[PDB]
């Protein structure tokens, strides 16, 4: 069907400091949590 | 398949199971117990629920 849209090997990128989510639904202010 | 017969022993009889799973210490709750709701007071040492 719609196979082979184009031909190219995948590239790679540096994610940096990305992908961090909120671990829990508890409000915390001015603190360091591990 | 299960051969649930009325003549079968207690070991081989149908048994209905409901498992209730709930999670505490989480987001705002929706399902709650049948408890009343007293008015809200401020600047006064009081018990709260
Ligand atoms: C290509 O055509 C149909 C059209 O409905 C599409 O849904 C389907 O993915 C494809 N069919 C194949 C690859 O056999």
């Amino acid at each position: 069907n719609l196979t082979t849209r184009t031909q190219l090997p995948p590239a790679y990128t540096n994610s940096f400091t990305r992908g961090v989510y909120y671990p829990d639904k508890v409000f915390r202010s001015s603190v360091l949590h591990s | 398949s299960y051969g649930f017969q009325p003549t079968n022993g207690v070991g081989y009889q149908p048994y209905r199971v409901v498992v209730l799973s709930f999670e505490l210490l989480h987001a705002p709750a929706t399902v709650c117990g049948p408890k009343k709701s007293t008015n809200l007071v401020k600047n006064k040492c009081v018990n709260f629920n």
